[PDB]
């Protein structure tokens, strides 16, 4: 097996930057080298084949060079849509092998989240459970605090968070926080709030609702 | 255009077997070599093997020759992956691919098209379909001219669930969150969309939820 090594393994750059990734093969592979892009939550896509040849519909800003054991992949000017894991692959000897991948991240300016709160649906309440959802949309950087408040008191209970990968259009993140209660516990309280802390916010933002109205 | 659609993914007990299929469209399948590649969650790409047009050459990565058998049906334009005696290390997204740009008298190619993949989970747990609940847009989910709405896909196993909005006609402002493992060992996720606030009473928003491991298909209408 030919061992394919990529360098760097991950990198962060800004929109407009020139990006260069290197691939090393454990032995000479001539020009039998391919590059693939894997955007977050998507399947890999072919970008370059035979070291420097572009596949159909691949943006002109992507290019490849090298021979033998050393290869280079270049993005001439980084675009928000280039957030992805890049993989080189040798097609010289069986088994065909891939490099470990290079995760490309985008550095951008601070963006405050837009905060939305969702009470449990009447349909879920009928099943005996109440999930309260707090959504933090399109913020940057990733660092954010979400605090549940129930009848103004801090709620230390069954809450879980989930965060998306960087958006292919604006390089932001989105986050959800879900508080889960029994229908009986949910009906014991009136005000449900989520307090959000982010560096884009001058002071912590609270979004709330009164149960029922 | 070239389309590759894998199916058969889901839960397999350790030591269990499974057959994956890859149905194709948009090309003369019988003229191409076909291949399988896998990717374990948060890991890299691993080539499993390949098969030529008339199945006289079937090559595998040596360390996986025992776990996999590749075959094809040219009349049905279908590629198959027989998975045998699966281990926990075999949990991965399995992609069918189309080799192209063939070398002249040299065994070379690049995989020009890839399917969306099928997740195979190796575990002793049982399959569970999810409940789908609306996340209704309100003034509490409205920032000026922008409103947020969504769907809460609760209590399923194994992963994954796919969500699309209005049968794929709504993609802008969509965020489908990575699934979270709950205290019960069941997964849960939400899919959200930001939309014009003025379109709320007008436009219909339906989240299309698909949990292929349990063959669960749910179209939930989300109303203000």
């Amino acid at each position: 097996d030919i061992q394919m090594t990529q360098s760097p393994s991950s990198l962060s750059a800004s929109v407009g930057d020139r990006v260069t990734i290197t691939c090393r093969a454990s032995q000479d592979i001539n020009n039998y080298l391919n590059w693939y892009q894997q955007k977050p939550g998507k399947a890999p896509k072919l970008l370059i084949y035979y070291t420097s040849r572009l596949h159909s519909g691949v943006p002109s800003r992507f290019s490849g060079s090298g021979s033998g054991t050393d290869f280079t992949f270049t993005i001439s000017s980084l675009q928000p849509e280039d957030i992805a894991t890049y993989y080189c692959q040798q097609g010289s000897t069986l088994p065909f092998t891939f490099g470990q991948g290079t995760k490309l991240e985008i550095k951008r300016t601070v963006a405050a989240p837009s905060v939305f709160i969702f009470p449990p649906s009447d349909e879920q309440l009928k099943s005996g459970t109440a999930s309260v959802v707090c959504l933090l949309n399109n913020f940057y950087p990733r660092e954010a605090k979400v605090q549940w408040k129930v009848d103004n008191a801090l709620q230390s209970g069954n809450s879980q968070e989930s965060v998306t990968e960087q958006d292919s259009k604006d390089s932001t993140y989105s986050l959800s926080s879900t508080l889960t209660l029994s229908k009986a516990d949910y009906e014991k309280h009136k005000v449900y709030a989520c307090e959000v802390t982010h560096q884009g916010l001058s002071s912590p933002v609270t979004k709330s609702f009164n149960r029922g109205e | 255009e070239v389309q590759l659609v894998e199916s058969g993914g889901g839960l397999v007990q350790p030591g269990g077997s499974l057959r994956l299929s890859c149905a194709t469209s948009g090309f003369d399948f019988s003229r191409y070599w076909m291949s399988w590649v896998r990717q374990a969650p948060g890991k890299g790409l691993v080539w499993i093997g390949e098969v030529n047009p008339d199945s006289t050459s079937i090559n595998y990565t040596p360390s996986l020759k025992d776990q996999f058998t590749i075959s094809r049906d040219n009349a049905k334009n279908t590629l198959y992956l027989q998975m045998n005696s699966l281990r926990a290390e075999d949990t991965a997204v399995y992609y069918c691919t189309r080799p192209n740009y063939y070398g002249s008298r040299y065994h070379y190619y690049a995989m020009d098209y890839w399917g969306q993949g099928t997740l195979v989970t190796v575990s002793s747990a049982s399959t569970k379909g999810p409940s789908v609940f609306p996340l209704a847009p309100s003034s509490k989910s409205t920032s000026g001219g922008t409103a947020a709405l969504g769907c809460l896909v609760k209590d399923y196993f194994p992963e994954p669930v796919t969500v699309s909005w209005n049968s794929g006609a709504l993609t802008s402002g969509v965020h489908t969150f990575p699934a979270v493992l709950q205290s019960s060992g069941l997964y849960s996720l939400s899919s959200v969309v930001t939309v014009p606030s003025s379109s709320l009473g007008t436009q219909t928003y339906i989240c299309n939820v698909n949990h292929k491991p349990s063959n669960t298909k749910v179209d939930k209408r989300v109303e203000p």
